[PDB]
């Protein structure tokens, strides 16, 4: 009965399409202010434009021939070349239970604040051009088949990893990008031997719960569907963000003397990636414990981590997104067994079995992000360098890369 | 002419503003300044940064006056901007050659 | 037929899910910015992390606990523990049209913002630790109890209340409690000696704003359904936040000599409480009516009334939640008649039953919420201490609290 | 037959109250703070003010007599008197496949957000009481008539414009009225001569964002329904501000050297103007080519344009929203075409007819709207008088208009 | 060595920037502050408070130089600057013991 | 007494005040200044706005001192703050004529 076809339900259809607005919320303006808050006064602007120009680059990217290559079937790395500027796709082809065009717009979401999270390890000293020239090859080379072998049947997939909304895919492919960046370019000036504050702390609470209330869509949405499995990554989402909001908080508390509100904000993003590839498969007491574990990793990962690593990352993306994402990915493993209030795993997978794919996924995509990310950096290096010189980067990205200044009369 | 600085505690402005509005001087110029001495800022943290020193927001109040006024404005602000506990702060006087107000061209004494 | 069960309406489901969402983006970051602005700088840090912690907290306490208690099978005061940690609820189990996890996190979202809204009326002289112990106790005796004889089948549901969306179990309940706080704790240093402005007023106009976007999911999402009540409610939430702004504007370039800006973002607030609870009952007409009256009422509460009350409360959570909620109530047991284009009593009950009935309901919350708060402060204040030294109060909560600046270079 | 009727769709009823809350955000606080960030510190709580308090005008105006007056049936130019304060209209009443009540709000918020893009002309020299005096004229002779004679049944709906979001109902209309207004009340003090820089950029990049995440409602809500048609204006949202993104930055980076903020900001802003007539009606490389040249043209418009007129128009209303509503009017009769990958014009007609018709209705818009808005200017003048004095705008609007200051200690 | 303080309305800076140009001093320190006196601040409401006396923004130049330019300073300064209007500010005049830069340690005029 | 006014750029704060530690000098005055001269500040453009002037952010310490140690001051301040390149700052000195702490009512050299 070859032509038949499956038929769109208009629920799952507003359901999603709300889902990809509160996805791409996280990025515009989420991300932006959240990491321009963390950054110095003088540089503000150059997190904003970053954010805003990689995303409209990623975007296009994306439907041009990004989808195709990671959506589109062909074997267990990436897609094909069939699906170029949605060609091919019927406007009224229907992908699960949405419409196909919503899936593409879903995807894309998560391509575009994947690319922002990454941002925020270059801060206050890489040029702006060598950002565009980075996101062109990281993203053709490193997401799209890595988001291929997770969600588009591809070879992680065909191997039962578990992770629901992009533990790896997401956070721990822009973690390593970042790590593998601020490396690279080196310390910041002064660093060390000068302060460095968060210009605008109210800035990075507002991000924060932009990116909060953003991450619903994120998580609920990945179910595809408004049923019982969207409202269960719904609730993780709400119990996991609470709980690792009281881990790095009392950790805080108990080991610093003080409930500072970066710890609440940081608690509350270290839960959101704990739980992101969970949220799906765990229970709710799952969630919690997670979410506990989640804040107390990524208290250890801003704090003794960063030191032992000796890397200037501004944002500390790797110390929340990299941990976090790796406990998280790890804890999935656990937590969806029956008999712990979880989904319960596939048929005939054992809780041994299950975690050790958890670690090749952990493994694979450590690793192919990190190389992906040098041919980049490198590529950027060889055209137009990657570090502003010195002196602009005492007067600041703002006015010297982008020729503005954020606070005036 | 004398010019008078003074830089004090930000909650004791309204009431050296109105000490100085006893002695007939409405006329003043305040600054929003950044302190250090005895007294200092509590430790601040973010994340794994910690700066156990800092600075503390203070005011700098600029007033022109008189040579005969000298010994009642310095008698004036000091109590009204006493409260006894560390970094209250200091009295800064010096000579002020001519004063010219833009509006008029008044000098010296007419200016103010 | 016993193992009839109902099915979820997917369109419920995403228009539920959705319409948490936009409750939780009321608490994080809506009143905590609203709240934020209004103080001072030296002390924002504090307000956006009391809202914060407490929001966990909350969400934490909900799925323990706090959700099978007031929405569990009990009495008229208090439910069961038979949804612990939300075990015996199935993950395909439905309430009504939905599934009962959405439930779960839409009421889970009222209780949040509700606990946000006291925090206002205690702004820069209280001890955090101190904020923390009376949520604990003043969410489980006082709110708990309240939902569930309001929204849970209890003594007021019984008697044939109309609260909608949180007329007494929202609004009045954190007013009063806010009332206790202020007057506990005293008036701040300086108070009546020293002008107190809000340090960021567009601050303040960014949270009125999120708190009215995020204000439709919270009324016509009472609604536990896309429907036709929905619909009014969602056009009742337009037309009185309107009317109050204008009721608002207009009464303070009468009487105190222009229309200012936060007159207007306080105008929208007293419109928006004032129809909590009858949004889902009356007629466009009566939402205007009710906006105009709530909007005056507003003003009076943070002009002549808060003077005679002689209280310090610097967010004006009486003058508004308070004033306009009991308001609200009244007004509810009356424009929802028939013959004043309402939605109708229920069958057998009188304009003048009902209007009893509201004032019923009034009375015991208010004492309800009052003794039980006053209890919470003084547990509070005997582990504790309620208030920070005057030393501390002068030189910022956020340094001397949290341990950080919330502007720098 | 007669008492037949259509059911209402609970996806559809889901989709459209969530649009209409992002077309509220769009305004409340989108626009207000896109275009209080682009004016000086001494200026934001009067745009802030006027934005919202008309707003409120609005939605109060639209309850009343506008919607009546706007989609009843009568002429090619009015409604009906039928439909004042929503009386006759039943609750259950069906417009499409949703309730009439949510078509009433939807349509409602579009009123709103194109009063709110007038504000941004006016700009810090405007009296706050002439505002809203021409508010309601404007309102009233304007945007009613063209709304009824697009989307309403009349004069250009019957000739077969095409015009899926508004490029004339809204973005034409507004950018007429706000040059009138420059026009008419002339250069801010100082101009030429002294420096008017954007007080807060982070301000402005958070409007632009809620701006755009708000558009989806606008653009795709168009739909009326969660159906394939809003997938189709959704996706080319997404690549149509992207593109025109990167139009801009590409032209201000060669023409004057650096890619600014503001410029990533605007282009956004262009992108989505220039396919808010175009997005249900096209394909995807065709969102693609409007949004590059839109962005092509906005840069125009802020630049040359803007120095073509000798009009001092401080938020650039119509190098934006009147050159970009204009391109994308113009486009969008000829993107439609089946060829071009659009979903082609309606039965019998072709490019060039369909051309002129675009044409037709851009014309008819633009003397529309310049008439009446000239008639409500002079009205206003007569009665309250439209500019305040030399000295009250350069101490600011924000202290003699609204009687307060915006950030303090 | 003289230094020249003005302070002035935000609006008047450009003009005495380009007035300071005008006679070959380009060299100049900005502040903002707060100024009280004849003209003052415009009542303010914040909710149920009222707030009478108020401050007004103004701003401060600092410029350094040779003691042959004060009476050609004076002068250009008070036209730039001046609007006629009260709050117009006022010049101040004080004596320089030394001056020096930083980057090469030279003196006085070599300093600026 | 002397009063030493320090003008450098935003991010030498930080040696300048270890440096004056060095020599016994805890006790300081900082003010956020915006400033022009040889170094002038990148253009600045906004939309269809193009501006050529505009300033560089500076930091300017206020610093009460006794007599002898001016010479030593100048020393270790034109070291701690030393770049080399333009906008390093400058070192201006003028005559205090008494200094009056609060807390205590101590004069001139007891009160700092
Ligand atoms: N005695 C004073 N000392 C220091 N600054 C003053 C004094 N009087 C006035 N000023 C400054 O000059 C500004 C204008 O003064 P004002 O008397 O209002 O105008 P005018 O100079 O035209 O009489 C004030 O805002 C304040 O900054
Ligand atoms: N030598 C100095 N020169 C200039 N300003 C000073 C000096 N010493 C102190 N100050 C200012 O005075 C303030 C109070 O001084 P501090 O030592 O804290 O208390 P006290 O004045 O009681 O000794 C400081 O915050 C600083 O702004
Ligand atoms: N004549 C002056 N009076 C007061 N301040 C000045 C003067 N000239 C320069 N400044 C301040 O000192 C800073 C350094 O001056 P500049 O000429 O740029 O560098 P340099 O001192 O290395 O020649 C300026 O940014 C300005 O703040």
């Amino acid at each position: 009965h070859h032509h038949h076809h499956a038929v769109a339900d208009k629920a799952d259809n507003a359901f999603m399409m709300i889902c990809t607005a509160l996805v791409l919320f996280m990025t515009i303006p989420g991300i932006a202010l959240f990491y321009g808050g963390l950054i110095r006064g003088k540089n503000v602007l150059s997190m904003l434009t970053q954010v805003t120009v990689t995303f409209a680059l990623v975007c296009i990217l994306w439907v041009v021939y990004g989808y195709s290559l990671a959506f589109g079937e062909g074997n267990n790395f990436f897609g094909n070349i069939n699906w170029l500027m949605l060609k091919n796709i019927e406007l009224t082809a229907v992908m699960g239970s949405i419409y196909q065009y919503i899936h593409v717009a879903f995807q894309g979401s998560f391509a575009c604040i994947t690319v922002g999270l990454i941002v925020g390890a270059l801060a206050e000293r890489i040029r702006f051009s060598a950002v565009l020239i980075f996101v062109v090859v990281w993203l053709t080379l490193s997401y799209i088949p890595i988001a291929h072998m997770v969600w588009g049947g591809g070879l992680l997939a065909s191997h039962g990893a578990l992770d629901f909304a992009g533990g790896t895919v997401v956070h721990i492919n822009a973690a390593i990008a970042g790590l593998v960046g601020a490396y690279l370019i080196g310390k910041r000036v002064g660093f060390g031997k000068e302060a460095f504050k968060p210009h605008n702390l109210p800035m990075v609470f507002t991000g924060t719960a932009i990116l909060y209330i953003g991450w619903f869509g994120f998580n609920a949405g990945s179910a595809g569907t408004a049923n019982e499995i969207a409202a269960l990554a719904f609730v993780n989402t709400v119990v996991a963000t609470a709980a690792a909001i009281l881990g790095w908080i009392f950790g805080e508390w108990a080991l610093r003397g003080k409930p500072s509100l970066l710890g609440a904000c940081s608690g509350a993003i270290a839960g959101l990636v704990g739980v992101t590839p969970a949220c799906g498969y765990i229970g709710v007491g799952g969630a919690l414990i997670i979410g506990v574990v989640a804040g107390l990793a990524g208290l250890w990962g801003v704090t003794m981590l960063k030191r032992l690593l000796r890397v200037d990352d501004p944002c500390d993306v790797f110390g929340v997104h990299g941990v976090c994402g790796i406990v998280g990915c790890i804890m999935t493993g656990i937590f969806a067994a029956s008999s712990l209030g979880g989904v319960g795993f596939a048929e005939g997978v054992t809780m041994g079995h299950q975690l050790l794919v958890q670690l090749e996924s952990i493994a694979i995509t450590i690793v192919w992000s990190g190389v992906v990310a040098f041919i980049g950096y490198k590529l950027a290096d060889l055209t137009v360098g990657l570090r502003v010189p010195e002196e602009q980067e005492r007067e600041g990205l703002d006015v010297n890369s982008h020729g503005e200044n954020a606070y005036n009369a | 002419m004398k010019l008078v600085t003074v830089i004090i505690k930000p909650f004791k402005l309204e009431d050296v503003r109105e000490a100085l509005s006893s002695i007939g001087i409405q006329g003043l110029t305040v600054t929003e300044v950044k302190g250090f001495g005895r007294q200092k800022g509590h430790a601040e943290l973010y994340r794994g940064a910690e700066y156990s020193v800092n600075f503390l927001p203070k005011v700098k109040i600029d007033v022109a006056i008189a040579d005969d006024q000298l010994d009642e404005v310095i008698d004036i602000v000091s109590k009204a901007a006493y409260t006894g506990k560390i970094g209250d702060g200091k009295i800064f006087v010096a000579e002020l050659q001519r004063v010219i107000r833009i509006r008029t061209g008044e000098a010296d004494e007419a200016a103010l």
